[PDB]
């Protein structure tokens, strides 16, 4: 009657609890993927594990093992039987997709006067056909921030550049400012596709003027 | 009243079952965990690809202790180690002996193919066991090439041999009787199992005719 | 009768909840449980160690996200050095006291007699209060060989500390002769570190024991 | 302070056996679960099709540890036959009420138009109070055929009888004709039973029709 | 306090009974083992898929096909390389070692004047060798339960003969006996290994003159 | 006092953790339930061995029905039939149509061979597929068999063929060039995947030199 039933409630109030505890659970949970993790292993290794193929050239899957021409083989349409390129997995484009602004410290050799300091590369725009996967032509800003004398500024300049599917590679140089500054290139093979390496270069020299390693801000 | 309460109670629960229902939802949608089989994958491919200490013909202890032997005191049929890695399973194992494992890549003959690299195939047809042995087998396969694409044809040689231990590498040549024939050389060591670096060679000189990295099949 | 239809109903339901909700703490824990943890952590090590190096021998790789080279002395000032916190959120200290190591021979040029074992027991172990980075020990050397005429046995006495960040512990030569050991650890994983006997001054290298914590 | 350092430790205890407990009930029910009973049971029936039957055609296999061959006719009296008591624990009788079965043709000598599909629908259904065996079936075959000229459409009404043990129906021909369908099934599993159309004096077959239940 | 203490037991006595239906259930699952069903399917069904091979001829196993003469086959030592014999599986003493109790009902011809009944198979002896799988003898008492004039009365007679490993037969002969009542015989595949397929027959005739399916009955 | 019954509290508990131990002990003594996947390999292997109603080249629509379509029409690339019972992956599927399935048993041959009957294997080495194509493979593949035990050689005849859908059989012959050349039966029909009933035979008449049933490998 009226005990074992206003009993069977101490006896469900605690599932409240348990059930909103679990929630909290299930919060932490999505922040550590496991599947994930193990993704950040395979990268990291795959990046340890050269060529044996020659620059600008491309290596075919498991199948076979060739050398195919850069340029030939991102076609757009299949450069080989097999094809690798045709295999949805890599011409995914979603990832590779600019819009992403990129952050992080650039290391200076000195070049340029002034002290250490972080840059800022967000990519402005991004023509290419409808496809087009291989080349990807882009505008973007550069931004850094560094001390004055006075307080905090930051030089931005406007550039312009291109994507290579193949040569993971983004080339920013600088459109046409009077600051000119020096631009800009990083390449993909982090192993994160989130993550790159840069330098700041020279057009003429094509020498590296600092080392800049940047990684992609969440959008949220 | 009785029966009351209840109508209500029955509610309390039936929406505890909803807010969790809603949970194991949301636990769906991501991902499940892969298979410490994945983990173990890892370390695998790493594990195979370092300097090991000893020079030629020498190969450590499973174990724990580095310690280097030489290769051919396998087997005593008894634990020539002190350790007895040997006597673990990694060993002795079944796949590794199995026979009739294939291995495949792109053959790109330096030498002979005027055409366009094809496929080789050197696959395992016999390697003799007995009951206990710890040990590398002294075995039989057959190496075959692609004529061509066109042709659809396909050189299949006869080979005789075998897998040396220490090495990683597997070695044959042409049974015989054919007095050409050619032969391969395999080498293991990623420390994978599956993944060698093959060459076909003249079974004259061991000079190297052509090279093909190959995977298993 | 009415009562009791009524009152079965909420019980078997309060469980069938129970069961969905420690089933999801089990798939969250699944995610962080230690165990895959260290295991993943273990196998970012093995690729930390591949390549020229980010910081110097010397110099310790904070993390991360964004690199930052700090001086092994450096780091745990107690000042910190790093955004990250490395220099303060390792929780713990390899370096305990009183553990017993056996080390296996592989490779002795270095003794006469060479042994085919080497324990290592830990007498003591001081930190200064202000140096995290480095921590202070005794150590005995125990040998047990046996000579030509007769049996030996020896517990040579040397001090020696254990720095924080190379996980390598430096046993500064009994001898007056500058036989020295130098065990450089995994750490936690593996208590099991190498040993290499070196000449202290030269730092050449010359036998090489492979120490197992003793339980 | 006191009190509740006490009081904590027997509920997170409660719980972590009424899971060893409910994790039992589960490889429990997995051994009982129907969906593999039927599943293997299914199997059985198969095994029990091949071969030179045990019973007769006609006779009924009680089963089972020791076989005994009744009568189709014989169970199910009321008496008990069969020790086992087949002939009263099969618990349900495969023939409702109601149902509705389309048929798709796939070997037609036997009407002229040979239709697509052909629907069975069953009015009336009532067993005899003193005997199970035999289930009496009112049915209606619907068709919707075209004809050269027109459309034809026709729901020729019949009667029939449903089988025990066969799980047999027979429905006597709607025709003069004598034309009438015979199905047999597997009964619940699958009510998909298949449909001949013979000639009821001959036993001719001339005519298969899968029948699916509709639902 | 009190209450939340006192309360939390109305939370563990519900574990005491809990547990406890639990170990009905834990009884109930160990009656059906699915490993065991299926076990019956797959024999059942080996039981429907003749020899190819020619009789008191043994089949080899999957890798080869073979036929090999029974005597010679079950040396005792290896017949064949493989051998098939040699493994464990089939050899394993224990699923056919006699002292088994067999019953089942006895339809006749009605070469015996007597109403169908049952009979009572048990194994009295069984020499071998130590080893000594081919063949097993085997002394038995053969019992029915039948009715004379009068009450139920028993009819045993005592049998000797053998097992046949390979015929998968068991041959039960009288003793001398004034009865001399007729030999029962005994196959075994009926795929289960318990249950066997008998006759009882005559050794002159070597006719059947009724059938029996026996079963082990349980030993507890 | 509080701190008190708490004492046997936690002691009731202890209890209940063995009383449960002591359960989920007994329960791992009896075995686990094999693996639906056990079930499935029955319905299998069962399903494969009974008539079906079409005389030669017809096959039956997988599904519901029944109904018998001629083999050829397949594909029409779009569903010959009503039932569209093709699209359906059991008959499209992948191991079914792929590559480089071999399979083996042991050859008896009335005719030639004056030795004790050796082993036979017939195994695919390349098979024709587009995308689309739900159906049977247009193939090539090879024929070895053991000269002897003693001699450890081996005869290797390449083949050239198809595989009927509707027969379930596998036809191969010498590819050419050999003259004579020998040439492959294989029924599939248990109604099994792996297993076959191979005849060796003569690529001219199609006459039975040798009979060996096999399995895969």
């Amino acid at each position: 009657l009226d005990p074992r039933l206003g009993a069977n409630a101490f006896l469900i109030i605690r599932l409240d609890r348990i059930i909103e505890k679990l929630r909290t659970k299930l919060d932490e949970a999505e922040k550590i993927d496991p599947e994930h993790f193990v993704s950040e292993i395979d990268a990291r290794v795959t990046k340890i594990e050269g060529t044996h193929c020659e620059k600008r050239t491309f290596q075919c899957g498991g199948n076979e093992q060739e050398c195919i021409s850069d340029l030939l083989v991102c076609d757009g349409h299949k450069d080989c039987h097999n094809a690798h390129d045709e295999d949805p997995d890599v011409c995914d484009t979603s990832v590779v997709k600019a819009g992403n602004v990129f952050s992080g410290t650039s290391t200076w050799h000195g070049c340029l006067a002034r002290e250490d300091h972080v840059t800022r590369i967000t990519i402005t725009a991004s023509k290419r056909r409808k496809f087009f996967t291989a080349r990807i032509w882009l505008r973007a800003l550069v931004e850094s921030e560094l001390e004055r004398h006075g307080e905090n500024v930051t030089s931005s300049f406007n550039a312009k550049g291109y994507y290579n599917f193949a040569s993971r590679r983004l080339i920013l140089l600088p459109t046409d400012d009077h600051d000119d500054h020096l631009a800009v290139v990083c390449s993909f093979n982090r192993g994160d596709n989130e993550r790159a390496e840069c330098h700041r270069v020279t057009e003429a020299t094509l020498h590296q003027c600092a080392d800049l390693f940047v990684t992609l801000e969440e959008h949220d | 009243r009785f029966q009351y309460l209840v109508k209500n109670q029955n509610l309390h629960i039936d929406y505890l079952a909803k807010k969790l229902h809603d949970i194991e939802e949301e636990y769906n949608k991501l991902t499940h965990d892969v298979d410490k089989k994945t983990i173990r994958q890892l370390k695998a491919r790493i594990s195979n690809l370092e300097e090991h200490h000893c020079d030629e013909h020498e190969s450590e202890c499973r174990g724990d202790v580095p310690e280097c032997i030489h290769d051919l005191l396998f087997c005593d049929g008894e634990k020539d180690c002190r350790d007895g890695s040997d006597e673990d399973p990694e060993t002795c194992s079944l796949n590794i002996t199995h026979v009739g494992s294939s291995y495949t890549g792109l053959a790109t003959w330096t030498s002979c193919e005027d055409l366009n690299p094809d496929h080789a195939i050197v696959t395992i047809t016999a390697a003799h066991r007995k009951s206990f042995f710890p040990n590398r087998v002294w075995l039989r396969a057959t190496l075959s090439y692609e004529l061509d694409e066109h042709d659809h044809t396909v050189s299949t040689t006869q080979l005789r041999g075998f897998y040396n231990f220490g090495k990683r590498e597997l070695l044959l040549a042409p049974l015989k009787g054919q007095s050409e024939g050619y032969g391969v050389i395999c080498d293991f060591n990623l420390g994978d199992d599956d993944h060698a670096d093959c060459k076909i060679v003249v079974p004259s000189s061991l000079f190297v005719c052509a090279h093909f990295n190959a995977q298993r099949y | 009768q009415s009562h009791d239809e009524i009152i079965d109903k909420l019980i078997e339901r309060t469980n069938k909840i129970t069961t969905s909700i420690s089933h999801v703490e089990s798939l969250l824990d699944d995610r962080l449980d230690p165990k895959r943890i260290r295991k993943a952590g273990s196998l970012r090590h093995r690729v930390e160690e591949l390549e020229d190096p980010s910081c110097d021998e010397h110099e310790h790789q904070c993390g991360g996200d964004d690199p930052q080279c700090i001086s092994k002395l450096f780091v745990c000032d107690g000042h910190n050095d790093c955004r990250n916190g490395e220099d303060e959120k390792d929780c713990t200290l390899p370096t305990k006291a009183g553990d017993k190591f056996i080390g296996d021979v592989c490779f002795d040029h270095c003794t006469k007699r060479r042994p085919e074992h080497m324990t290592l027991a830990f007498e003591s172990s001081s930190i200064a209060a202000f140096f995290t980075p480095i921590a202070d020990l005794h150590v005995h050397i125990e040998i047990e060989s046996e000579t030509d005429e007769d049996e030996s046995e020896v517990s040579m006495p040397a001090d020696g500390e254990y720095s924080f960040a190379d996980h390598r512990l430096t046993i500064h030569p009994p001898e007056e002769d500058g036989l020295g050991l130098v065990g450089e650890f995994d750490g936690y994983n593996f208590d099991r570190f190498v040993g290499h006997i070196v000449h202290e001054l030269s730092e050449e290298v010359c036998a090489e024991f492979i120490f197992h914590r003793k339980k």
